[PDB]
């Protein structure tokens, strides 16, 4: 209590010193609890004056370490029988008087006080819980108004998980908001969509406690929010978004256990990977694909090809990060399904896309090595293959370029006989690499792999025929001494690309 | 109603007997000037507006004599 | 081999009548068929016959096509036995407790999925019971038991393939009848989480399915006896009506058959939509009935349509019910669009209990003024969307008050929207209800008449002017309310001679020209208004001289429509 | 001799505008920013390509090419 007492001084004994302070408490708040309750109304205003100033570097120390504060003194509050001081002095009272973080701030205080209304008058948990709803709902309308979206869904979830008895009513509602948020995730500052990624694992945390309708709900959601993310155009021979961004936000999402834990500190993205596959596979079932000439293209929904190719291009991009372990089951049966619809139209070159994602993830985790699902998987890809190697010579590219890619992207186990069929692939990828490269690339990987995994005496009639076509490829040859701390280097390092260097 | 619950916050005729209402302490103000809000529901522009502002009206009486006005 | 000699013997027994069933009784070994039904019931009893393609996809349809071709042939008597001698619906009965429901093993669950999909295949062959024995109940156990003691215990977890494999036990036991009547009474169970709310979690479509064959028999039982339970059988019949807005590829009378047969039994659960159930039933069923109205017929039950009325004295009941929330009056105002006096009589209730005069007494922020801005927002969308001249005076009075108090942006952004709209006709009795309503009093003219003036057809505007040439031309000549109501002619009559040209011009032009050229502020506003009405028909007259110096849309819409939002 | 205008109303954000204008400063160059990250993967790929001669097309060669076409490449 001396240190902190030695913190208190530090604030205001009457330049950036005390922005240090706020850090150093917010690192520790929680060390320096139950000496804490008291001077609250001073802790409050200076950190509330204090992130309203200059060198935002203050503002944002003072805005965490409120936070941690309001955390803190949520907790020994919501396990006080003297609760009542408190959280009837301050914070209800100020956070009316609020009504631009200040907005943020004061609904963080409504969802962290919504803990002891559990404590006393319970009622008034669904109370809070129906006017934000109706508040939300006000703000949902009219036509910046999404810099507070997040911290609306982050209060609505603590008083969900204080509240046991929800009004299903509002179900519809609130699940409608989340996804129009989600489609809103664009037009947002880095900074907050973190924030609004960390409000929504925090409102599927809290959904997590009402089992059958956690189920449906985010079913429901996902199932919208990838509605309206393909249904987002892209071109064919305020700003418009596109689909391109959300990939990370999902890659984050179902990556976000690192972040997640820390939430329920104050088997989740198994669940968000299973009920995400799900959705997708539904929609790929109710997808109308049916196309003519009048080969010639000539699609009979035309925004169902577009919306088809959109989400395509997101989930393989989304997919390979994470767990084929949680893909696993999915595998056999998932895949077999694409390939009803693939022996249904193949004429796709997405198909053939997934399909090649698929058995990557597949051999991500050796699904086959040498179960009768396993062996049916297994037969069911040898003959499917074998297939699509016969008649991959009635394509051309950017149709047969995907086909020939998922080819060559299966295993060693499945190649293991009839090299004839990958043969002439193989090499037809080898000779489009000097146009594009990562097709190349990816022929190479699987060239090394069937090196390696299979023996050479039976790749000896053919290293005479694979070798001279790889002759390609093989035919040619600010920032001051000033210290600026080098922001530029501390920026990032930019996303790879691919060369024909490497 | 400061706290574990709250009122509703951030007057011709129903806001003007809120306020009343309200006048449980120094039984001040929003009587003397705010009987013109219910002058200005008596405009007579519509039916229910009058018959209200004298509802109103007649309801002061009793809220003034209890509120010691 | 085997796919060819049993195309061969549907040929012989369909396209070959009894005729030559003697030819087909040249079989005389029946082993084929034996053959036959084990590949149905394990299609790898022919060797593999595995790889899952596009024959023993098709494999199974004729299949069953050959089992009916038999099935006609009196040799399904053979068949059958045949058929008895495979099976008799017996295994699942031991087969239903080998510990599954579960990543415990996967051939218990293989062999189900295939007795299964076998059943399935013989009940769509025709072969309900020549493979069941007949229960004497209408209830047959051989399904339902195993389906109900595998959903209740399995969970206190489960599989997709659990899923694909609990669906088709459904499947089977929608295969049998009188066992609606069980599984309505299995839902409507109180047995945390309700265990029928559970299931119908669980296979919400597939109950939906099965329910629509009960269209309004298990709607009338289950509406009955939701005298003691609200959520559960609310939650059912928005299912069913989700249902049908999917269900409408093959017709949506389906839906609309639901909805007649549900207002017919309308009066059998009453305990609601009144001050007799909770606020929240009472806005669930708000919100039954909101759905309903956008799925059922709207060509009637709009106005007095048999049934018709027993809700719609209900909806104005809801309309009259004082103790709602606001915000529910506001969802009630947005089911408006589906609509005599009573009407007005309850729309004046709510207008005068909600803002007395104004919206501005309310102050930013406080949650009852946020609930009015949403209200009225939805009584714009309303009006919007329905276009009656009804609300539109109703809301005129509403906000002709005070400029600015209920974002009039919005208000106006209406009027440009629906004066494209509606029929010419519709839009000039809308403008001539806010001309006799015209007759402070500015207003009136200012906020509604030359907004829809701006944006009305050129066809209603014709209908319209043509109605108040003469009556403009006459009272063109407290002064106050003399020179408003001038002020308002000249705010419409300038536009109106713009917009396009009898030959009375002269005259006006004369009784312009004098007015402008006139020798508190209203005199400035006279000439001002005058002048415009000058300038616009001097543009139309002396102009040529001096002045005179996607399948996902219909899925979002339909996700949508179930969740009622926009 | 025109743009007077122009200056003349870019001027009216003298109402302190300020920090305002430090905010769309700023939210431009998270802007930029993007735009960048953008341009520098497009720079990642080979640049375009360049010919060097003229084409007439017609139902025939056109041997009528000149020795600048015949040599430049």
């Amino acid at each position: 209590t001396s240190r902190e007492i030695f913190n208190f001084v530090l604030k205001a004994i009457r330049y950036a010193v005390p922005s240090a302070g706020l850090r150093l408490f917010a690192l520790h708040a929680s060390q320096f609890s139950t000496c804490l309750l008291d001077n609250y109304v001073s802790l409050f205003e200076v950190l509330l004056k204090w992130c309203a100033h200059t060198n935002v570097e203050l503002k944002k120390a003072a805005l965490s370490a409120l936070e941690s504060f309001l955390k803190q003194v949520s907790n020994m509050v919501a396990k006080n029988a003297e609760m009542h001081k408190n959280k009837l002095q301050y914070f209800m009272e100020q956070f009316y008087g609020i009504i631009n973080k200040e907005l943020s701030i004061a609904i963080r205080g409504y969802g962290l006080f919504a803990g002891p209304c559990k404590v006393i008058n319970a009622k008034d948990v669904d109370f809070m819980y129906v006017e934000l709803i109706q508040r939300c709902k006000q703000m949902f309308l009219t036509q910046d108004r999404v810099y507070q979206m997040p911290s609306f869904l982050q209060s609505v979830a603590s008083v969900l998980l204080y509240l046991d008895t929800v009004p299903e009513v509002y179900t519809p509602v609130l699940e409608h908001l989340v996804v129009m948020q989600i489609d809103s995730f664009p037009q947002y500052s880095p900074k907050m969509q973190l924030v609004c990624c960390r409000a929504i694992v925090k409102v599927f945390l809290a959904l997590a406690a009402k089992g059958p309708v956690l189920r449906n709900c985010i079913s429901t959601v996902v199932h919208q929010g990838l509605i309206r993310i393909c249904s987002k155009p892209v071109v064919l021979p305020w700003k418009v978004p596109t689909y391109k961004d959300y990939v990370d936000l999902f890659r984050h999402l179902l990556s976000s256990d690192q972040m997640m834990d820390s939430i329920l500190a104050d088997s989740l993205n198994h669940l968000l990977y299973d009920e995400f596959v799900k959705s997708v596979l539904k929609i790929v079932e109710k997808l109308d694909l049916t196309l003519e000439i009048q080969a010639n293209l000539h699609p009979a929904k035309p925004k169902d090809f577009s919306a088809f190719i959109n989400l395509v291009e997101f989930c393989r991009e989304i997919l390979p990060e994470k767990q084929a372990e949680f893909f696993e089951p999915w595998v056999y049966s998932f895949s077999y399904e694409l390939i009803l619809q693939s022996t249904r139209l193949p004429l796709i070159s997405g198909f053939y896309k997934l399909l090649s994602i698929t058995v990557r993830n597949a051999k991500k985790i050796k699904y086959f090595e040498g179960d009768p699902e396993k062996y049916s998987c297994f037969a069911l890809f040898v003959k499917f293959g074998k297939e699509v190697a016969v008649k991959m010579k009635q394509y051309k590219d950017e149709l047969l370029a995907s086909c020939l890619t998922f080819l060559l992207s299966l295993p060693h186990n499945i190649i293991e006989l009839d090299v004839r069929a990958y043969v002439p692939a193989l090499q037809m990828a080898f000779k489009l690499g000097l146009s594009y490269t990562p097709l190349a690339e990816v022929g190479l990987n699987a060239l090394e792999e069937w090196s390696i995994y299979i023996d050479r005496h039976v790749m000896q009639p053919y290293y005479k025929d694979i070798l001279p076509c790889l002759d390609g490829y093989l035919k040619t040859s600010f920032n001051k001494v000033v210290l600026k701390h080098l922001k530029k280097t501390k920026n990032l390092s930019s996303n790879e690309a691919i060369s024909l260097e490497e | 109603q400061g706290g574990a619950h709250f009122s509703v916050s951030s007057n011709p005729a129903e806001n003007f007997r809120v306020l009343v209402k309200q006048k449980k302490a120094s039984f001040e103000e929003a009587s003397n000037q705010l009987i013109n809000h219910i002058e200005q529901f008596l405009d007579t522009n519509e039916t229910p507006y009058f018959m209200k502002s004298i509802d109103c009206i007649r309801a002061f009486r009793e809220e003034a004599i209890k509120f010691s006005e | 081999v085997v796919v060819r000699i049993m195309e061969f013997t549907t040929t012989l027994l369909n396209t070959s009548p009894e005729g030559w069933k003697l030819l087909k009784k040249d079989l005389c070994n029946t082993h084929l068929m034996r053959v036959l039904v084990q590949t149905l019931c394990e299609p790898a009893s022919i060797g593999f016959n595995i790889g899952d393609v596009q024959v023993m996809a098709h494999l199974p349809d004729v299949c069953v096509n050959l089992m009916k071709a038999l099935k006609m042939s009196p040799y399904k008597d053979i068949l059958e036995t045949h058929l008895r001698e495979k099976i008799t619906a017996q295994s699942i009965e031991e087969l239903c407790a080998v510990n599954l429901y579960g990543p415990d093993a996967q051939v218990d669950r293989s062999r189900l999925a295939a007795v299964v999909s076998a059943c399935k295949q013989l009940h769509r062959a025709g072969l309900l019971h020549n493979i069941l024995p007949s229960q004497s109940t209408d209830l047959h156990h051989s399904v339902g038991t195993e389906l109900l003691s595998l959903v209740y215990k399995g969970i206190a977890s489960l599989d997709l393939s659990c899923k694909q494999l609990a669906s088709g036990l459904l499947e089977l036991a929608f295969a049998f009848g009188g066992l609606c009547e069980r599984l309505v009474s299995l839902l409507l169970n109180p047995a945390h989480f309700s265990h029928g709310e559970y299931f119908y979690s669980l296979f919400s479509e597939t109950i939906n399915t099965e329910l629509l064959k009960n269209l309004d028999l298990a709607v009338l039982e289950l509406m009955q006896s939701s005298v003691d339970n609200t959520k559960m059988v609310s939650a059912v019949l928005n299912g069913m009506l989700d249902q049908s807005f999917r269900e409408r590829a093959n017709q949506k009378h389906q839906g609309l058959k639901l909805a007649t047969t549900i207002l017919q039994h309308w009066k059998k659960c009453d305990s609601w939509w009144a001050k007799d159930s909770p606020l929240e039933t009472k806005m669930a069923v708000l919100a039954l009935l909101a759905k309903i109205l956008q799925i059922d017929s709207s060509v009637s039950f709009n106005t007095s349509h048999g049934s018709f009325p027993e809700v719609f004295t209900t909806y104005i009941s809801l309309l009259a019910d004082t103790k709602l929330d606001l915000h529910l009056k506001g969802q009630a105002v947005t089911l408006l669009p589906f609509f005599l006096e009573e009407l007005r009589r309850v729309l004046e209730q709510l207008i005068v209990a909600h803002f007395p005069m104004q919206s501005r007494e309310f102050p930013p922020g406080t949650p009852r003024f946020n609930n009015y801005v949403d209200c009225m927002k939805k009584f714009l969308d309303a009006l919007e969307l329905s276009q009656s001249p009804m609300l539109l005076e109703l809301m005129t009075e509403v906000l002709c008050r005070e400029q600015q108090h209920v974002m009039e942006e919005l208000f106006q952004s209406s009027f440009r929207r629906i004066a494209r709209r509606g029929s010419c006709v519709t839009q000039v009795g809308l403008l001539e209800s806010v001309y006799e309503m015209f007759r402070t009093r500015q207003s009136f003219v200012d906020r509604s008449l030359l907004t829809l003036l701006w944006h009305c057809s050129l066809d209603a505007l014709r209908e319209f002017f043509s109605t108040i040439v003469v009556d403009a031309i006459d009272v063109l000549k407290t002064f106050d309310t003399q020179i408003t109501k001038k002020m308002g002619y000249y705010k419409i009559l300038d536009v109106m001679y713009s917009r396009l040209p009898n030959e009375l011009t002269k005259t006006l032009i004369k009784l312009c020209y004098d007015a402008f050229t006139e020798n508190l502020e209203r005199r400035r506003l006279y000439h001002c208004a005058a002048y415009n009405c000058a300038i616009s028909v001097i543009c139309c007259v002396f102009n040529e001289l001096k002045f005179y110096q996607s399948t996902l849309s219909e899925e979002m819409s339909q996700f949508d429509f179930s969740t009622g939002v926009q | 001799g025109r743009t007077d205008l122009l200056r003349l109303r870019r001027r009216f954000m003298r109402d302190q505008e300020k920090l305002s204008l430090m905010y769309a400063r700023k939210g431009v160059a998270e802007q930029k920013r993007e735009k960048e990250i953008k341009s520098e993967l497009k720079m990642k790929q080979d640049a375009q390509v360049v010919l060097y001669r003229s084409y007439r097309h017609g139902d025939l060669p056109d041997i009528q090419i000149k020795h600048s076409s015949l040599i430049t490449p």
